[PDB]
């Protein structure tokens, strides 16, 4: 899945 | 688009950190040390152990005297350092932790005994003076975030008052003419004031001092008068009061004009909490910080954990205030949004599977799912991509931690 | 051999839980709710919202009337309630969140309206022209969308977080029934100990564990009772244990140990459930229960070694204190982690303080052992403690990278 943080 | 440019999620975060100060130091008694950061190095005052201590309990013996039956001239008990001095041909009784008597070389075990069952070897189970800690060695480095184990140290060494960065006192208020105190019976047209409770609780969970500024109306006069008490009383003011459309300025206007504060950002590309508002104010060197969070009680928690906390940590001189982000498998399918979503969830490490499962608690209102476990972390969904539309059960996502996991 | 049989690691744990009570309930102000367990179910007393709220800024409207020239009765603003009832041909200005007045089907957003005639004085706006035939219920969030009166919002047995207090406030429940926190008394045994404040004297050392231990339990936010240092002698020893039972619900003793055990088993008439345990560290760990007027007090006697004191406490005391405040699953969070250094396995199960670190963008956390040598100089305090297994006919040395159990012991 795509990260993002 | 509003009076304010839409700030990048990361930019917003990196701004709050960069803009936030670090408070001064303070001397506190080591017992109040819990969860603090050392603004000093801490060095051993004396050896430890300050005397050769017995690993085993039996008989302190001379190596050059070897085996055989020998006469005892007394005891050594934990508490006191022996008067009697061991000479060639003698022996002394000991205890685990009892000082070795001036003349002894080594010690004897249990089923190995004055009857003596022997096979000598010098240094036999003796804790050598200064074996754990040597006089003058550094034991806790400047900048250490102190746990119970550290207080232990602080005690051991005998350092009882340490220099530590001060915790920031945080003042919290809520704006809106539609709010009542949760005590007060619900009058018409009013909702109860939900956030102030949650926020004061959320920050106390971290053990910062709180200042409850109560409910303040949606009007510039009483609005500022609060903000004032705020700055006068505390180091951070938090405001929970839905300021998005039509009268979003009401609050912002007061900081921007009456307070002469500098809004660093006023909107942010995130779900939830688009209308989030950071701000700084310098009154005689001292830089105060001001978050103005939205009213949606879910947003209020989410943003607080994303901005306030990281900032509060940096403020107490924590070295890396960035929040712990762990990887976790999704427990339900999720529809991704144009902006980055954050969803309260509950991390659970199932009895062997290497990754933890994370199940959301809700979107809006109160809670979608009911549980006896409380919101462990909050789930970091990414913005939807030209390739990616939704994440499926099992897929491995980022989860920022927000409570004793 | 020893006075007591060597208890299985698992059996020792399982004992401590099973033997531990669950405290009574208590009524507390929701603000003091943090970290507590509900001894009641909680239902909403009224609906959230309490009123048909506007969701968009515009005009409240009996949709039935359809697009027309409408006289604006009055404004409705979210602070205070409605007042005037809306009959045919009338409309009332709303702002997002204001109560929808009685007799209005729906709200039209302003964009779908055109302001016709103002008043003969500068003052006000009298007519508006609604441009939209609006689906009834349009842009109104009705009574109960968020919470409906009488629904259960927090289940009996819930362990409350800030978000739960939120609810508790929302719903207006201000005093809840909750299991009480156990007050814990801690003391240290030994003639060789001085209060850290003192300059060390010959034969003596400073009292380490008491500070660690009080702080370890307080991190969980239970009340502490400092019983100070007490000598290794039956009289002063009992005297303390007595103050202990009198003042608190759990007595914790840190004192490298016979003399102690004898006092409980004979003078106090306590029941030692185990006295030795197959683990490293903390072989001489001692659990005990005592029933004063059917009110079972619990008594941990932990070893003196300042590392063991911490380790066992987190292994036994904490799980027990949780059980005590009516936590439903008091078993401690154990996560999988990759080892950061090679380790020699022991005949008995080992537990080592370590620091969990989720290194940038990959899946398992590294656990670096701050272990024991001199007292691994971190800046961050031990996150968790490492659960090494007993050495087998196969594995006798775990290697960097291999995936081990770690029990969590602090905000990870």
């Amino acid at each position: 899945n795509a990260a993002k943080k | 688009m509003s009076p304010f440019p839409l700030t990048s999620m990361d930019k917003a975060f990196i701004t709050v950190l960069e803009m936030t100060p670090v408070l001064g130091t303070e001397i506190i008694n080591y017992r109040d040390g819990m969860g603090r950061v050392l603004a000093q190095d801490v060095y051993a005052k004396d050896n430890l152990p300050p005397f050769p201590a017995s690993v085993k309990d039996g008989y302190a013996v001379r190596a050059a005297d070897g085996p055989g039956d020998r006469f005892i001239i007394g005891e050594s008990q934990a508490g006191e350092q022996p008067t009697q001095t061991v000479m060639p041909g003698q022996v002394m009784r000991v205890t685990t932790g009892a000082p070795i008597p001036c003349g002894a070389d080594a010690v004897v075990q249990v089923e190995d005994t004055v009857r003596i069952l022997v096979q000598a070897r010098p240094g036999q189970d003796i804790r050598p003076i200064g074996h754990d800690i040597k006089r003058g060695e550094c034991v806790l480095a400047k900048g250490t975030h102190m746990g119970p184990s550290e207080i232990g140290l602080l005690a051991t060494v005998g350092v009882t008052e340490v220099e530590v960065n001060k915790f920031p006192v945080v003042a919290v208020m809520s704006t809106g003419n539609e709010l009542l105190n949760p005590e007060d019976d619900l009058l018409p047209g009013k909702i109860r004031d939900s956030n102030r409770s949650t926020l004061l609780a959320t920050i106390q969970e971290h053990g910062y001092p709180t200042i409850n500024l109560g409910i303040v109306g949606d009007n510039p006069d009483d609005l500022l008068n609060a903000l004032n008490e705020g700055i006068s009383r505390a180091d951070v003011i938090i405001t929970s009061g839905g300021v998005s459309m039509g009268e979003k300025d009401y609050l912002k206007q007061v900081l921007d004009i009456d307070l002469h504060a500098q809004i660093h950002f006023g909107r942010v590309f995130m779900k939830p909490g688009l209308p989030t508002t950071f701000a700084t104010l310098d009154i005689d060197g001292v830089r105060k910080i001001i978050f103005a969070l939205p009213g949606n009680p879910v947003s209020a928690v989410v943003t607080c954990n994303l901005f306030v906390v990281p900032a509060l940590r940096k403020m107490q001189g924590i070295l890396d205030p960035r929040p712990t982000i762990i990887k976790a498998r999704l427990s339900c399918d999720v529809k991704l949004d144009p902006r980055p979503e954050y969803h309260r969830c509950i991390l659970t490490w199932h009895h062997q599977e290497p990754l933890p499962w994370a199940q959301s608690t809700g979107n809006q209102m109160s809670s979608r799912l009911m549980s006896m476990r409380s919101a462990n972390g909050l789930l970091m969904l990414p913005p939807k991509t030209e390739q990616y539309v939704e994440l499926h059960k099992g897929e491995v996502v980022d989860v920022m931690v927000i409570g004793r996991l």
